[PDB]
């Protein structure tokens, strides 16, 4: 349920 | 919706149109039309009051909506004049109107495989079965 | 030779302007002391500058926006705070005018949400002078479509205070600690546009047990909580935190200065269908006379909402019929359309 999320980096 | 990410162009991009939109008043000869298929995710910005507020519900289509679906995607090819349209609407439920296009399409290849000119009610059969990906296999213990 | 001098005299001033430089637009963050500041180029380094002699030292206070030159990099001139619809806040929806006599039947309710909302905003002195704390917030439960959110709107309409509008069910987004956040930005957003009704739309969502999204549920609800009677600053901002559902809420969320006031507005007053007809009917041209009696227990139920579109549907019966509405006839089917097809 609850999703804790990653994130990238777009340059 | 929203969201310093790389995001804060396309953010500007919808409030410039989110600005124009209401910049302009009604009685103009500029009535505005958007499609989207996941109203989801959209702002409620966008459809708040002098924005896209009358919103038009396309469903997926009904049963008799099917079978008249089914028709006009078929009327340039030569379909044989006993197909019951109709009894393809029953077998051809939860379709979205492209995918009953998609039983046309599908339904005159299959034709083809079969060196047929006119496509058979069968033929479109095979279409519904195909279009959804299935492989009709006569099981045994129907009989 | 008239014409040629006031085209050569600006052509003069052209000739000027051809000399004039650009000044690098930055915003000042920091005085370390009366002739240094630590300001930022919009999209530049943070060159540490001056204040031209001719400015006011004062003025320039930490967000105060200033073009300092492009060589000696010394600030020439303050400027106004920059203004974009940048802004992700409904904060600039503007209510739009709508007097309180257009909800109609709601007199009594009406009266109440002027009292806790109105009252604080515009003549504290009575607050004050009994001594006792502002009142702030509201909550309007009722039906769904019976206009909860108008009155919440014209009450803005009226005091001319900017309203912010929060679907609540929406703000409650799976990823964790986005919903609380969401909340916290809107009452950050408050203290920086006052005054501002939260309308906060369904608040059964946020407001009314083991799971870790079961409790995601509270984590919002203490931050709404907290963000209300929070250290912070109280604020002199008010919410309309309206619901369909009061058995829901939470206790702590109806109390004297944390959301008061149980507003009831329940499906358009038995007398208001002519007011509201009344005040939604005559707009649109209609010479004919109108037995809206029979309108009124051909409408039973209705949701009000409905009632609005009562007449628009009628203004597309007669869009198609002629031009001009001249009979009832069309609120009976009007009144269908808005039944049967408003199912
Ligand atoms: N009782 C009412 N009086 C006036 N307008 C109403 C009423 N009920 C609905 N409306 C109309 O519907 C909208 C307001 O409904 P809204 O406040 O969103 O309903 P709710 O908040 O109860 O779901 C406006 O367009 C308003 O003109």
């Amino acid at each position: 349920a609850x999703x804790x999320x990653x994130x990238x980096x777009x340059x | 919706k929203r969201f310093k990410a790389g995001d804060r162009e396309v953010q500007r991009t919808m409030l410039e149109l989110l600005n124009q939109l209401d910049g302009f008043q009604p009685n103009t000869q500029v009535k505005v039309i958007a499609a989207t298929n996941r109203v989801d995710i959209l702002d409620p910005a966008l459809l708040r009051s002098g924005r896209l507020d009358r919103k038009i519900e396309f469903p997926m289509p009904n049963e008799e909506a099917r079978a008249r679906i089914m028709q006009i995607h078929s009327r340039k090819m030569n379909v044989s004049p006993d197909v019951n349209y109709e009894e393809l609407a029953r077998c051809t439920d939860d379709f979205n109107g492209a995918q009953c296009k998609a039983v046309c399409v599908e339904a005159g290849m299959i034709a083809l495989r079969r060196g047929a000119t006119e496509l058979t009610h069968e033929d479109y059969m095979e279409g519904i079965l195909e279009v959804q990906a299935k492989k009709k296999a006569n099981l045994q213990y129907y009989a | 030779l008239k014409e040629l001098t006031k085209q050569y005299e600006k052509s003069e001033n052209d000739l000027k302007a051809l000399q004039s430089v650009g000044q690098i637009v930055g915003e000042v963050l920091k005085q370390l002391t009366e002739e240094k500041f630590i300001v930022k180029a919009t999209n530049g380094p943070r060159y540490v500058v001056g204040c031209r002699r001719q400015l006011d030292k004062s003025k320039l206070k930490p967000g105060t926006r200033v073009a300092l030159d492009m060589t000696t990099l010394t600030i020439m001139r303050y400027l106004p705070r920059e203004v974009d619809p940048l802004v992700y806040n409904m904060s600039h929806e503007d209510p739009g005018n709508v007097s309180y006599s257009e909800i109609g039947g709601l007199s009594e309710q009406i009266r109440e949400l002027r009292e806790v909302i109105e009252l604080p905003l515009t003549n504290p002195e009575l607050f004050q002078r009994v001594g006792i704390i502002p009142p702030k917030g509201c909550l309007l439960y009722g039906p769904p479509g019976t206009g909860k959110t108008l009155l919440a709107r014209a009450v803005a309409s009226q005091l001319d205070c900017n309203f912010l509008k929060v679907v609540s069910s929406s703000i409650v987004d799976k990823y964790i600690g986005e919903s609380a956040r969401l909340i916290r930005e809107m009452f950050n957003y408050a203290r920086d546009h006052q005054p501002c009704i939260i309308f906060m739309d369904e608040i059964d969502a946020i407001g009314g047990e083991g799971t870790s999204a079961d409790r995601e549920i509270q984590r919002t609800l203490m931050e709404l909580l907290n963000q209300m009677d929070g250290f912070d600053t109280l604020h002199r901002v008010k919410m309309i935190m309206a619901t369909n559902r009061p058995d829901t809420l939470d206790p702590a969320l109806l109390r004297p200065g944390r959301l008061d006031r149980k507003i009831h507005i329940d499906l358009p007053n038995e007398q208001a269908r002519l007011d509201i007809l009344k005040i939604h009917a005559g707009p649109i041209t209609k010479h004919g006379e109108i037995d809206y009696e029979a309108i009124v227990k051909l409408s039973d139920g209705f949701n009000g909402a409905d009632l609005r579109n009562v007449c628009t549907e009628a203004g597309m019966f007669a869009i198609r019929a002629d031009h001009d509405f001249v009979v009832q006839e069309d609120f009976m089917k009007a009144v269908r359309k808005v039944a049967d097809s408003k199912k």
